RNA sequence: UCCGCGGCGCG
DNA sequence: CTCTGAATCTCTTCCGACGCGCCGCGAAAA
């Protein structure tokens, strides 16, 4: 079954894969965040309780005082969103904290408190989460774009051999904390191993493990592994393990237990390792010359003197030996160590570090990470110990935790926050071991290892800084004041966490401005993921390796929406249907597949966990149960693509739609075309405009409903019922009888946004698009918005467009476009532009806005109102008056005589300047509203009465409806209690309201309940007066204007723009094009039913750029249209519904095998009307992305519409009229209209204002300025010669002030003769020199 | 000066009030014979204050103010391309100058570029008030302020007086060549966008994709006699890169040329013998025969002889009678020999170098300017499109797909019996599938080339076929081998970011549907290449620059 | 300021022609350096040159 | 109003 | 066994297109 709405507009599909998960909200990235950051968690592993738990207690550090934290409370706001708006402030939300201050007795335990203090402090304000998932912060909308980081862990990474000669590899590993000080280890070219800290100076690695509790030996203990010798007699034995001489040349005799076997001179082979296995040799004898050259493991220390010899790490030698042995050491012990494993590279780095105890390691690390001030044994030991093992400076989050145990291979899943010695020596063994070869580097970008942070935990990052501010602040403050004469909140501050928080959400550079040109562009926007930011990495340095597309952002972001240009690669986008883990990590839904069936259930699955098994993808074929059709299936398995059996597939891919994202989604034949092309035109889409009239687009791909759904521009009746009153400006909805909250009036009110300023300067309006009672359900989309029809996305306009090279004028992707859509006007667009005028104290009096303005025309003044404002509703060219404002000059005096003349002249002399707001050059509309403010205490004049007149007008006749309402509601329940028992309706509906409520039931329980009707009536008046008296004190009230400011007037000024030879227009799949004539209808070629043609496409495009979807495109909408016409002529035709029905349901069937299955029979004759009505010119297409139309049943539905299958008709010359020789392909498609307006880019400055500093003209056309002609410019010049042309360029049009004025003057005189002259910057940067203590002169002057 | 009487202070300001404050305490201080302590370390901040004024930064942390910038110092005024060098001195703003989007001018002969009327207005109103003062019309300038904005009739028939020889320099952002600078003698036109002749697209390397670009005016004579003379478009024809031609016809003028000068064997009036090409057009604009009817007619050539005379000789001989047509419009030079053939954009160049070597720059220009009005015209009445059904898929593909899914299963089931190894297997399933791409491919083009046509007699015949896309692919004009291959035949075995082929090939085409896996596959080299593009550019600038700079003292 | 880094004195007049004091207003009075307040009367395009 | 810095896109 | 020179290592410096367009916002200084 469908909804109403949908039965409105059914638009048929063409998906023959089965849906299974319908298409979740697409907000939740930003909302749910903000739910984890904002509300109530006792557990509260993350958020603001966290924060608070992570901070306080905070005790007095030797004192008996400490400062306990309760709990947090947020109040409500002062204004609603659209309030905050019209004010232009931010929409915060008060913390409300309660603290406790304890102080306790001096005697022991420290727990005897004597003392306790309660209170709520407040706490700053906040910038709350709208519904629609916006910030307003200063009036203005922004959003935060979530920051993609590299995760907290650990990362083994190479330098795949650039930076050495011969290529050889040296391997790094480093650890990333979630805040505080980094850590790498690093291998040199001499193979030594090093340390380093946050980048600084290298160091010998050792030094660090001698920073713990660890002696050389320990540290070798860990390290290495032992071997154990003994002498006697002259005579030497070790003990041996068979898997040692792996790798090991027989240089020398191998003899045990009177048996001697071995190659002399060959490897040992594995048959050698097996041999001495199975006769178990533990102990072989070699001679003196394979213990020379060994290193010794321990120190050894004769009793005869007590000396110690051959301390541990020496290389032994023939003198050693004898030592040891006269010395009586019969037991040795050495490391084993082998080129293929096992590495000397620990006992070379002990060899090297000139440290010899804990001491002087900690005095290096001191003397390496603080250069220019002395060594102190409590100092660099505090610095230490606080730098790494304490939670004050360093912090490995939970998700650190986890990723570092996953990656050295550990059991536990949880643990400590702060690293331990055992973790460092752990990962000393794991670099060994990747430098030994038992191991394998991480992909640093995997996008297992990349981590999604949203807003709530930046948000919660900065308020903890702050918090630790404030912390300071309070503990010197306790630490100073006294004890039991004080309250919190004397001791708190505000000023620095509300510092804080709104500089994180004004100037971080991840809170851009919001752009609502199109609600595609307010959802790709919202959904956008960043690598930019801090602790991210930066454009100039983003090497090609981050950029690439690895394979394991399948189902996590798509390839298309990626933005072209400097920023590529490292602005990603968020796909349809994935989700964030909980850690942060990205999620993808997929279906289990059991016994070669795939069945219903869903799993998440994170990128690592999705890296084990082997799935396969949509383009497999599935029938009955789900049982797979071909016996090989093409599956993912671990990153790479293959084929394996239906009993090796593991989980399978959720939708066809898994791998794109919302904006490439949008785009219809996605698989026929090239992806650079399709990129373009999916980021190209999100600068559509608006236009005034909106049409749905015939070829879709199924999202338009849930798109445009989900983004806050359509209005959403939050509870079904039967529309009660609709008007442009609002709607008003009863809603059900078993909808209604027990005790509720029923009854919901939507006012809707009628014209106002995007923050892109397009224009945002909303249109009912409902009947009167109409039936409508929850969901329901109850108001169009911008670029939407019925709840459908329409971005654009159809149009039909043949492909052919009709003149000069498609030369490169140039469209040829029909005067007959300018007069349609289905291109026009509507632009709102704003303006303000401050009022500020100036000496001798402020600036005031007046009437009266001197040196100005009369009918310039006549525009102006008595007040000094336009009105309402009177159009403006460029360069006329709006407000009129004025300032006073200054003391400015002048002497008797000069006085006198200026009175002479006339009014001259005056102390007061004109200071008015003019419209900018070239700017011209209509103005249609003027907003003002006031300082509170400052007058308010009878034109912003006025206005506030209105607003309260407005409110009151909205209370008025809401009182109404209720007492309908009430007195019919007073109706229903008379009815229930002594009756006397008649009459209650005779006698006025005063009647109803004063009537006594003879004091039954329906009497009790006509009291408590009566005080419910009481209660909504009295409750409908404060509110009402409340908002005439926030209207009336003053405005917090910026310091210095008494009033401000902001006057909007609206302008109708239309299509302009030289404006671009857009055609998805990225078919640029620049509007370059406009013919008259006459001209266009037409077809053999005289239909002119609108756009003449060139056909070279399609080659070169493969954009095989578009023709595609152009033929389907050949086919809708088609159908549309022969319904329209048949309701022309006013012929019987049931045979219409008929025509529309085989329209409906002619899908092959799809899954629609739409049913007329259950359709009531109204409803067929109004499907017609709709499908007037209509019949709409919804073609799954990879599931789409395939070109067969493209020819079947042409084939429905009686056109020729071919596609291709005839056509002839509008001008000429002889057919073209070759049948030219004519079609439907859907056009866009770009931002990049051609009267707003062009722009001429010839003479005009300069810059102060260096005589040069401005830049801008914002405010007149030339074009700047660059260094490139230069040689271009210097390459032709033309030496005069650059000349006159750089000394007149440019610099020399006198140069430029006699040239102006010859000009005006009609010579044309140069007058070189020096540039003023060529001074200006001798002076500049000069400054710097260089003489620097002119020559031979 | 700001708002309300407030300021904003210049960077140097600051730090000079610091230098001046550390200095008159400091003689404050000595003043009062303090301490060698108080006043060592008052010298030595005053010592890293010035620092800090001269190079602030170089040595230590820069001083910062409460907008926790590093404050600019006198030293980094003139270092970097923001300071008073790279952004001054060089490329200063200039005045009388404007900037707009490019529109496709074809009416326009070769040197005149199409102006809007405002533009024009705006920057040459110095030359409309001094024709005003000429005229006597405006006693004063505010009057001819007044009239100038006022729009009076007559200032409109002033301004086509002022620009009836006064050519505009005219330049597309980015500069890469000298041939990105050239000069236009204006026309007016009506609206806001700069109208541009066909040809120099190219040399200025515009797209149209509103793409924008900027206009100056010269002002002495001398500079005005440099634009006519050097910098004029109708000269600097040749490259200096390379002798090449710059001006090359190119995609819409290659098509309707290659289709005008094609041949089939039927056609309308074949056969028939016509006394000249005047009489050829008056044929084909009558209908009575096709484009590419084939046909006896006389023509004439002449040739320079020893004295450079032009020595005439005439015949009759078997031309299309597209081609008769365009013999009209050749210089009076030219051997027929040379049009005789399937024009191409490699021969229509070749055509236009021959007569820029043989005649004289006058009938180059003109040959030139002709041929791209007679390109546009008989490429609009050609209509040739593109059609869903002209990327015909050979049969063949799912037979040589089949065998090569054999030849890989069967190699797999090798490997899987340890015959051979992984990298071994590797290399043979890459050279297999190799070879299935070219055997599709040449399959496809095979297909694609030739059309089966009927003769005079009824007979079978064949003939390079007429399919849209193959003529747009064979002309040269917008398009290659490689992207017709990709069309209906095989995409190929293109390889990961690492440069590994995936070894497993891209099957379909794309008129066929790419499956989500294999599209997602072939997103990698785009993504690839379109990052490289992007990053290009900043090292291609830097290059360009050094050298310059290196190279900018030389001169004959 | 009397002795500021904008000294009317030091690096010339704040207008054209004008005295700081407004003693002297024409054109005159050009090289001019007012006894009542010392500043020299000339083009403020010398606030340019002198250091 | 003309000043400076950061972010975003276009070519 | 010691001294000097030569060579490497360690640190510091410089610098990565350009033209716009758009947007917003300065202060313990007055
Ligand atoms: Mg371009
Ligand atoms: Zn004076």
């Amino acid at each position: 079954v469908y909804s109403y709405t949908e039965k409105k507009r059914i638009r048929k599909d063409f998906g023959k894969r089965p849906q299974v998960l319908d298409v979740p909200y697409l907000l939740s990235i930003q909302l749910d965040s903000f739910q984890k950051f904002i509300e109530q968690d006792p557990e509260g592993q993350y958020g603001l309780e966290a924060a608070f738990r992570s901070v306080f207690p905070i005790q007095s550090y030797s004192g008996n005082s400490e400062l306990q934290y309760v709990s947090y409370r947020l109040g409500e706001p002062v204004f609603d969103v659209q309030e905050c708006q019209i004010r232009g402030v931010t929409y915060s939300a008060p913390l409300r904290v309660k603290l406790r201050l304890v102080i306790y007795e001096r005697e022991a335990p420290e727990g005897t408190v004597k003392d306790i203090k309660e209170q709520e402090v407040y706490m700053g304000e906040i910038p709350l989460m709208t519904d629609n998932g916006t910030f307003v912060i200063n009036g203005t909308e922004r959003v935060i774009v979530s920051q993609l980081h590299r995760s907290p862990g650990v990362f083994f990474d190479s330098d795949k051999g650039k930076t050495h000669s011969s290529g050889k590899v040296l391997y790094n590993a480093r650890i990333i904390p979630y805040r505080g000080s980094w850590l790498d280890f690093e291998f040199d070219p001499k193979d030594n191993l090093f340390v380093r800290i946050d980048r600084r100076r290298k160091l010998p690695a050792t030094i660090i493990l001698r920073a713990l509790n660890y002696t050389t030996e320990q540290i070798l203990d860990l390290f290495f592994e032992k071997v154990i010798f003994e002498i006697r007699d002259n005579k030497l034995q070790m003990e041996l393990v068979p898997e040692r001489l792996r790798g090991e040349t027989a240089s020398f005799d191998i003899e045990a237990n009177g048996k001697v076997y071995v190659e002399k001179g060959r490897r040992i082979t594995a048959r050698h390792i097996r041999q001495l296995e199975k006769d178990d040799v533990k102990l072989i004898e070699v001679p003196v010359e394979y213990i020379a050259g060994k290193v010794v493991a321990k120190d050894y220390i004769d009793e005869s003197t007590g000396e110690l010899i051959c301390a541990a790490n020496m290389e032994l030698s023939l003198d050693l030996l004898a030592k040891l042995s006269q010395s009586g050491h019969k037991r040795i012990e050495t490391l084993f160590t082998n080129d293929l494993d096992h590495g000397p590279y620990i006992s070379e780095t002990l060899r090297v570090d000139p440290t010899n105890d804990r001491l002087s390691a900690l005095v290096e690390i001191y003397r390496m990470m603080r250069p220019g001030e002395p060594p102190t044994r409590e100092a660099a030991e505090s610095l230490f110990e606080n730098l790494f093992f304490s939670e004050d400076r360093y912090d490995l989050s939970a998700v650190g935790r986890m990723k570092f145990n996953r990656s050295l291979l550990r059991e536990e899943i949880e643990g400590s926050g702060i690293l331990s010695k055992d973790d460092i020596i752990d990962v000393m063994k794991k670099l060994i071991d990747i430098r030994n070869g038992k191991g394998e580097v991480d992909d640093i970008d995997h996008l297992g290892n990349r981590r999604i942070r949203s807003v709530g935990e930046m948000a919660e990052n900065q308020f903890r800084v702050g918090l630790v501010r404030v912390e300071r602040a309070v503990k010197e403050r306790l630490s100073l004041g006294d004890l039991d004469t004080l309250m919190p909140q004397d001791m708190i501050n505000a000023k620095p966490i509300s510092a804080a928080v709104k500089e994180f959400f004004g100037s971080s550079q991840l809170s851009q401005f919001m752009d609502q040109n199109n609600p595609l562009s307010e959802i790709t926007h919202k959904r956008r993921i960043s690598a930019l930011g801090p602790g991210g990495l930066t454009r100039e340095r983003a090497g090609f390796e981050v950029r690439d597309v690895h394979p394991t952002h399948y189902g996590r972001v798509c390839p298309i929406e990626t933005p072209e240009g400097p920023n590529i690669g490292l602005i990603n986008s968020l796909s349809v249907y994935a989700q964030t883990n909980e850690y942060g990590f990205l999620e993808t839904p997929y279906r289990k597949v059991t016994d070669g069936v795939v069945t219903d259930e869903i799993h998440y699955l994170s990128a690592i966990e999705e890296g084990n098994y082997v799935i396969a993808q949509a383009n497999s074929n599935l029938d009955e149960e789900g049982h797979f059709v071909e016996d090989l299936v093409t599956c993912r398995s671990k990153g790479e693509s293959s084929l394996f059996s239906r009993d090796q597939v593991d989980y399978m891919d959720v939708s066809t739609q898994q791998v794109v994202s919302v904006g490439a989604s949008l785009i219809p034949f996605l698989e026929h075309d090239d992806a650079n092309r399709a990129l373009m035109g999916a980021n190209m889409q999100r600068q559509a405009v608006p236009t005034l009239r909106a049409d749905k687009p015939l070829v879709g791909t199924g999202m338009e409903r849930a798109v445009a759904v989900d983004s806050g521009v359509t209005a959403v009746a939050k509870r079904g019922g039967v529309v009660q009153y609709v008007d442009a400006s609002r709607i008003v909805i009863k809603v059900n009888e078993d909808e209604m909250y027990p005790g509720e009036a029923g009854i919901d009110i939507y006012n809707l946004t009628k014209y106002t300023r995007s923050n892109q300067n397009t224009c945002i309006n909303q249109m009912p698009c409902v009947s009167l009672g109409e039936p409508v359900e929850r969901g329901d989309v109850l108001a169009d918005g911008p670029s939407t029809d019925l709840g459908e996305l329409a971005l654009g306009q159809n149009m039909r467009v043949a492909f052919m090279p009709w003149n000069g004028y498609n030369f490169e992707d140039s469209i040829l476009v029909s005067e007959r859509v300018v007069q349609e006007d289905r291109f026009t667009t509507i632009h709102i532009q704003e303006l303000a005028c401050v009022s500020r104290d100036t000496k001798l009096g402020p600036e005031e806005i007046t009437a009266d303005i001197p040196n100005v025309g009369e009918a310039a003044l006549s525009k102006l109102d008595e007040s000094g404002i336009v009105y309402i509703g009177a159009e403006v060219t460029g360069g006329d008056i709006l407000v009129g404002k004025v300032t006073p000059k200054g003391e400015t005096q002048l002497t008797p005589e000069e006085k006198l003349l200026r009175a002479i002249f006339g009014e001259k002399a005056s102390d007061v300047k004109d200071s008015s707001l003019r419209v900018p050059n070239g700017v011209s509309g209509t103005v249609i509203d003027v907003q003002v403010f006031t300082r509170d205490g400052v007058e308010k004049d009878k034109r912003a009465l006025e206005i506030e007149e209105m607003q309260l007008k407005q409110a009151k006749k909205d209370l008025s409806e809401e009182l109404q309402i209720l007492e309908a509601g009430l007195f019919s329940r007073i109706r229903a209690v008379l009815v229930a028992g002594g009756v006397e309706a008649e009459k209650l509906d005779k006698l006025p309201r005063d009647r109803w409520l004063e009537l006594g039931l003879t004091d039954e329980e329906k009497q009790n309940q006509l009291e408590q009707l009566a005080e419910q009536y009481d209660e909504l008046k009295h409750e409908f007066e404060k509110k009402l008296e409340a908002k005439r004190r926030k209207i009336t009230q003053g405005d917090d204007l910026a310091p210095g400011v008494l009033k401000i007037v902001k006057v909007y000024l609206a302008v109708k723009r239309r299509i302009q030879p030289g404006d671009k227009m857009a055609g998805r799949h990225g078919n640029k094009g620049v509007i370059s004539k406009i013919n008259p209808i006459e001209d266009m070629p037409y077809d053999e039913n005289g239909t002119p043609v609108d756009i003449v496409l060139n056909p070279l495009g399609v080659p070169s750029r493969m954009n095989i979807g578009q023709i595609l495109e152009t033929h389907l909408g050949m086919a809708a249209k088609g159908i549309g016409d022969k319904i329209n002529a048949m309701l022309k035709q006013q012929q019987e519904v049931a045979k219409l029905r008929e025509f529309i349901q085989r329209a409906y069937d002619l899908g092959a095998d799809v899954r629609q299955k739409v049913d007329l029979s259950t359709f009531s004759d109204e409803e067929v009307m109004r499907l017609a009505e709709n499908l007037r010119k209509g019949m709409p297409i919804a073609t799954p992305v990879f599931d789409g139309a395939k070109e067969a049943e493209i020819k079947e539905l042409l084939k429905l519409g009686d056109l020729p299958t071919s596609g291709q008709i005839r056509l002839y010359d509008g001008r000429t009229g002889e057919q073209f020789e070759r049948p030219v392909t004519v079609g439907y498609m859907y056009m866009l209209k770009l931002n990049h307006l051609v009267d707003d880019k062009m722009h001429a400055r010839s003479t005009g204002s300069y810059s102060l500093v260096t005589q040069q003209p401005l830049g801008g056309k914002a405010q007149f300025g030339g074009q700047r002609f660059g260094e490139m410019e230069v040689w271009a010049l210097e390459a032709y010669g033309a030496a005069y042309t650059l000349q006159e360029m750089l000394t007149v049009k440019s610099d020399d002030v006198n140069g430029r004025t006699k040239m102006y003057k010859n000009i005006v005189d009609g010579n044309h003769q140069m007058e070189p002259g020096m540039p003023e910057s060529f001074n200006v940067l001798l002076k500049e020199i000069r400054s710097l203590g260089i003489n620097i002169e002119l020559e031979d002057e | 000066p700001l708002d309300g009487g407030r300021f904003a202070t210049s960077d140097l300001n600051d730090l000079y009030r610091r230098v001046i404050n550390r200095n008159n305490r400091l003689k404050r201080l000595l003043d009062l014979a303090a301490p060698d302590i108080i006043v060592r370390n008052e010298k030595r901040m005053l010592q890293e204050a010035v620092d800090a004024l001269l190079d602030n930064g170089r040595r230590g942390r820069a001083i910062t103010g409460s907008n926790k910038r590093p404050l600019k110092s006198l030293a980094d005024m003139i270092k970097g391309k923001q300071g008073r060098f790279r952004q001054n001195l060089l490329g200063k703003r200039v005045d009388y100058s404007g900037r707009s989007v490019i529109t496709v001018g074809p009416y326009l002969r070769l040197h005149q570029c199409g102006l809007p009327k405002k533009m024009a207005l705006e920057l040459f109103k110095p030359f409309i008030y001094g024709k005003l003062e000429l005229r006597g019309l405006a006693t004063t300038i505010k009057a001819a302020k007044k009239m100038v904005e006022r729009e009076e009739a007559v200032v409109w028939d002033i301004l086509d007086e002022v620009i009836r020889e006064h050519p505009v320099l005219l330049n597309r952002a980015p500069t890469l060549h000298r041939l990105g600078i050239q000069a236009f003698e204006p026309v007016l036109i009506e609206g806001k966008a700069i109208q541009l002749h066909p040809l120099v697209c190219a040399a200025y390397n515009a797209d149209f994709d509103g793409d924008q670009m900027a206009v100056h005016v010269p002002l002495t004579l001398e500079a005005q006699l440099e634009a006519r003379a050097l910098m004029m478009s109708t000269n600097n024809i040749l490259s200096p890169a390379n002798g090449e031609p710059i001006i090359v016809p190119s995609q819409d003028v290659v098509l309707g040329l290659y289709y005008m000068t094609r041949d089939c064997v039927n056609a309308k009036g074949e056969g028939m013998v016509l006394t000249g090409p005047k009489e050829a057009e008056r044929l084909y604009r009558s209908g009575l025969a096709s484009l590419h009817a084939r046909v006896k007619v006389r023509i004439t050539e002449y040739e320079k002889d020893a004295n450079g005379e032009l020595v005439a000789k005439t015949s009759l001989k078997d031309t299309t009678v597209g081609r008769a047509i365009l013999w009209m419009i050749v210089p009076k030079g030219l051997p027929y020999s040379i049009v005789n053939q399937a024009l191409g954009k490699k021969a229509i160049s070749k055509m236009l170098n021959t007569c820029y070597r043989i005649l004289g720059l006058k009938p180059t220009v003109i040959f030139a300017d002709q041929i791209m009005y007679t390109g546009f015209a008989y490429a609009a009445r050609s209509g040739a499109s593109v059609g869903i059904d002209d990327m015909v898929i050979p049969e063949k593909k799912h037979e040589i797909i089949s065998e090569a899914e054999a030849e890989v299963a069967e190699i797999q089931e090798q490997f899987q019996s340890g015959l051979v190894t992984a990298g071994e297997r590797y290399n043979k399933v890459i050279d297999i599938w190799a070879a299935a791409n070219d055997r599709v491919s040449k399959a496809m083009m095979d297909n694609l080339q030739t059309e089966t046509v009927i003769n005079r007699d009824g007979q079978e015949e064949k003939q390079v076929s007429f399919n849209s896309i193959y003529m747009m692919a064979d002309s040269g004009a917008r398009g290659s081998a490689a992207q017709i291959r990709q069309l209906a035949g095989m995409r190929g075995l293109m390889a990961k970011p690492d440069g590994s082929i995936i070894e497993t090939p891209i099957t379909a085409n794309f008129r066929e549907g790419l499956n989500v896996l294999q599209y997602f596959i072939s997103t990698h080299g785009a993504r690839k290449g379109l990052a490289d593009t992007a990053l290009k550019t900043a090292n291609s600038g830097y290059l360009t620059r050094r050298l310059v700079d290196v190279a900018q003292d030389l001169v004959v | 300021e009397r002795d500021g880094l904008f000294c009317a004195r030091i690096f010339g007049p704040v207008k054209d022609y004008e005295c700081l004091c407004g003693k002297y207003k024409r054109l005159k009075h050009r090289g001019v350096i007012c006894e009542k307040c010392g500043v020299e009367v000339t083009q403020t395009k010398v606030r340019r040159e002198r250091m």
